[PDB]
RNA sequence: GCGGUGGAAACUACCAAGCUGGAGUACGGUAGGGGCAGAGGGAAUUUCCGGUGGAGCGGUGAAAUGCGUAGAGAUCGGAAAGAACACCAACGGCGAAAGCACUCUGCUGGGCCGACACUGACACUGAGAGACGAAAGCUAGGGGAGCGAAUGGGAUUAGAUACCCCAGUAGUCCUAGCCGUAAACGAUGGAUACUAGGCGCUGUGCGUAUCGACCCGUGCAGUGUUGUAGCUAACGCGUUAAGUAUCCC
């Protein structure tokens, strides 16, 4: 089982959240799943391809998780007020 | 062997009816009951297409 | 072990919970309507064996004799590896609904 | 994957509570990834415990 | 094996070559075997070989072909059954049909056995058309 | 075996309504003699075992009531339940476990069963719920009381300490044997009621004039001049047991 | 055409005797929301009973009727009630169809697979007949929280018997029946045999691999999606045909 990395951007309008994932005891390749400009849901569509994989552990999926987390938090702080 | 199979089908017929007629409701089981009558008929007229005799034991058997 | 017998009737397993307080007359009494189980069924009647009391999730409504008093956290886990014939289940039921130390009685059918 | 040999029952709460979530719900095939068997039998082995109180029906939300 | 043992090999032929493929497996009785017998030897047919599988004698049967073309046989072959089991046909020795002249032929059940048109026209002789090929 | 000398006999002669002689319950006169049947509404043989034998039709019933031996030498009556099996055994006392036909009293027993004869009181012989098919239910039990739904959709807070011959009490099939011989009303000691529109001012409030007379009083009113729909006949203070009427 | 008479025996029929692949049975497994009955379950909703607190709550396109100082709604606890069973739920499993999903037990139907273990064509269809048959409906008795024809009030509207909203009865649920209709739809009666593939799912079977879960191919049965041939007026269907043929209604 290999570990993980979460990649954000943020630009004012706009976080993507993008979620690079590993393989278990099964040989898979996953993509790094760039979510979204709309309003549509990052953390919603994130943690819910890691539930649907099983093939992550709850470690790795809770720890890309926060980081995610973090993420769109900073970026609604920053979207509420103009910080750039 | 056919008596195994009418006998059987008799035994299967004395203990579904035992079963059905002490709880009544049992639509799924009437065809069971209905397809094993059946199918038994069409031994019994088979049997006796074939035989006299033997049909007439079969017929005293039961 | 347990495949010797069963050329002649049917096999289970009863899962029940039970009050957190008493130590005494729990595994005795308990067992003593065990005995009425062996009175019913006798067979090998083995592996009667008890689980630690742990807090469960969410539990009300004891329904004592006239009390219906005790809400719970814990409960003893007792559960009888038994093995009886099908006839005479419904009363194992009875049994293990109305007496007051059990609770929440589920049996199943191991394959 | 984790199939272990033994049957999964109700008394087998390591595999169990793999597959709930912490709030408690029963997850997918498609998420935990098994066949249709081992999630029917997880599923009425679940719902088994739900009624012994080993698991919750919903678990209170949280943060922070 | 289903209610008809002629309408089996007949439409094992038509399902055969419709789809192309120059190989029947039939069952072979004793009508069946007087078929391909009848059949072989006038030229729409190429080779029958009996054979086994579980010590059961069946026929595997070689279509004509031609070479690499749109199609590789181009006379389609049309075949077709007249007297169903539940309406049998009768003829005479005069009602016996030179079918398209005589570019097809007719398939019948003699006292002597079963011919063709040309071996049951010239016996005067009638019977059971089985079934006529063109 | 009829003549039991458990019939008991002497009466006050059939379905009597005189106090003084006058008339002061309505429309009775008729029928049979109507022997009674003195039954055993007060089990006073506790932890003693008794079978059933015979299944009587008692006249001043509408169930049924039945002849139970015991193991010492007696013969009595009590209202048999439905489900009461031929040959079945039946026994008071306090601790006997619930079965269809037997007594106990209302505290040693859970909540929710099926209960005939009951008691209001101690020492009394049995008052509640003893017709054919009237049952009583029990709601959970206090420190001397106990909540109880009679049959009626009516419940009533009752002394813990009172006799209950559990079971459901038989012949239900009364609320559907019609009466359809039309005279067979008079067989019952039941004498033709007249109504209060067709009778004179004399008798009746609503006594009327020319045709069909209306009711023409501002209320439907008795022959004794009280208001005879909704008016509650009921002293406002005797008990306040009851919890609530839910009638 | 019918009759008499003399010949033939392949086919239908007949007589007799074997046969097994058709069909069953016996056996071992196997999957299942198949059915019915009995027990048990917890969210939620409503109502009632308490403690708090005090002016709105609820509703809408916008309002209003309603409810609320007699303390509503909200919040916490206490009961009771009926009805349905969230996530699992899947282009999934089962049933002949209608239907069937909270769990457990009991009785019981049906399917699928293997070995020759047995009988030896017992097969298919089915007039009339018989059974079952969503929902609404009706008789009889229960029960009645939510929803809700009719009805009643408010709104929109020229008008509104309607869409919206607030109350709300039969009904919905259950017992025992009757009714026997539905877009009861796959808009496709049933059965057998034969005719490319690809991608799937479900159940079992064999071999590989390990020696144990996998995993690959497969033998079948069932379910789905694109699709050759052929058919079709076209759309499309296409081994589960609407293809090629045979039978029966």
């Amino acid at each position: 089982k290999p570990r993980l990395v979460l990649k954000f951007i943020w630009m004012e309008k706009n976080i993507g959240l993008a979620l690079d994932q590993t393989i278990p005891g099964h040989g898979t390749v996953p993509l790094s799943p760039y979510y979204f400009w709309p309003r549509k849901d990052a953390w919603e569509e994130l943690k819910v391809l890691l539930e649907n994989k099983p093939w992550i552990s709850q470690k790795q999926m809770i720890i890309l998780l926060n980081q995610a987390t973090d993420i769109i938090n900073l970026w609604q702080q920053s979207g509420g007020n103009l910080a750039s | 062997s056919v008596e195994f199979q009418v006998f059987c089908f008799t035994n299967k017929i004395r203990r579904l009816t035992l079963h059905l007629e002490l709880h009544k409701k049992d639509y799924s089981s009437q065809r069971g009951l209905r397809k094993t009558l059946g199918k038994r008929q069409r031994l019994l007229a088979y049997l006796l297409k074939i035989n006299g005799v033997r049909y007439k034991e079969l017929i005293s058997k039961l | 072990p347990e495949p010797q017998c069963p050329p002649g009737l049917r096999q289970y397993e009863t899962m029940a919970v039970l009050r957190p307080d008493m130590t005494e007359d729990e595994r005795l009494t308990l067992t003593q309507k065990y005995e009425e189980l062996l009175v019913a069924g006798g067979a090998m009647y083995v592996e009667v064996f008890n689980r630690g009391v742990i807090p469960l999730a969410y539990s009300i409504k004891r329904k004592n004799k006239a009390g219906e008093t005790n809400n719970y956290l814990d409960g003893i886990y007792l559960l009888f590896t038994y093995f009886t014939k099908p006839e005479s289940i419904s009363p194992l039921e009875a049994a293990l609904v109305t007496d007051d130390d059990v609770i929440r009685s589920s049996s199943f059918k191991i394959r | 994957p984790i199939q272990s040999g033994d049957r999964i029952d109700y008394r087998n709460m390591s595999l169990i509570s793999r597959f709930i979530s912490e709030q408690g719900k029963i997850l997918s095939r498609r998420v935990n990834r098994l066949t249709l068997k081992q999630q029917r039998l997880i599923t009425s082995a679940i719902k088994q415990a739900r009624i012994l109180s080993l698991l919750p029906f919903l678990n209170n939300e949280k943060q922070f | 094996m289903g209610k008809d043992t002629i309408a089996d090999i007949i439409t094992c032929i038509r399902n055969a070559d419709m789809n192309r493929k120059g190989t029947v497996r039939i069952v072979s009785t004793n009508i069946t075997e007087n078929i391909v017998k009848i059949l072989l030897r006038e030229g729409f047919i190429e080779n029958a070989r009996k054979h086994q599988e579980r010590n059961k004698y069946f026929l595997v049967l070689t279509l004509r072909h031609r070479r690499n073309k749109k199609g590789p046989y181009l006379n389609t072959f049309h075949l077709k059954r007249v007297s169903r089991p539940g309406l049998r046909i009768y003829s005479n020795y005069q009602r016996i049909p030179r079918i398209l002249g005589g570019m097809g032929i007719a398939i019948l059940s003699t006292s002597r056995g079963i011919m063709t048109d040309r071996e049951a026209r010239l016996e005067g002789i009638g019977g059971e058309i089985l079934c006529y090929i063109w | 075996n009829p003549r039991n000398n458990l019939i008991s006999g002497q009466r006050r002669c059939g379905k009597g309504r005189n106090a003084r002689g006058i008339i002061t319950a309505r429309h009775r006169g008729g029928g049979h003699k109507r022997l009674y049947r003195k039954i055993d509404f007060r089990r006073n043989e506790k932890d003693i075992y008794g079978k059933i034998v015979t299944i009587e039709y008692d006249p001043n019933r509408n169930a049924y009531i039945c002849l139970i031996h015991y193991g010492d030498g007696e013969k009595r009556y009590i209202l048999h339940p439905r489900g009461a099996i031929i040959g079945d055994t039946i026994v008071s006392g306090t601790e006997v476990p619930i079965k269809m036909g037997n007594a106990l009293p209302l505290t040693d027993m859970p909540l929710g069963t099926a209960i005939h004869n009951i008691e209001i009181t101690l020492g009394r012989g049995g008052q509640l719920a003893r017709a054919a098919g009237a049952v009583a239910k029990l709601i959970a039990k206090e420190g001397k009381s106990a909540t109880l739904k009679l049959p009626s959709g009516e419940v009533r807070l009752i002394s813990k300490n009172c006799s209950a011959t559990v079971g459901q009490v038989g012949n239900v099939g009364v609320n559907q044997k019609r009466l359809g011989r039309a005279g067979s009303k008079r067989w019952l000691g039941k004498r033709p009621v007249v109504r209060g529109v067709v009778m004179n001012p004399v008798d009746h409030p609503h006594g009327g004039g020319e045709g069909r007379a209306p009711i023409g009083r501002k209320s439907p009113t008795t022959p004794w001049g009280y208001p005879a729909l909704g008016r509650r006949s009921r002293k406002r203070n005797k008990y306040s047991d009851n919890f609530i009427i839910r009638r």
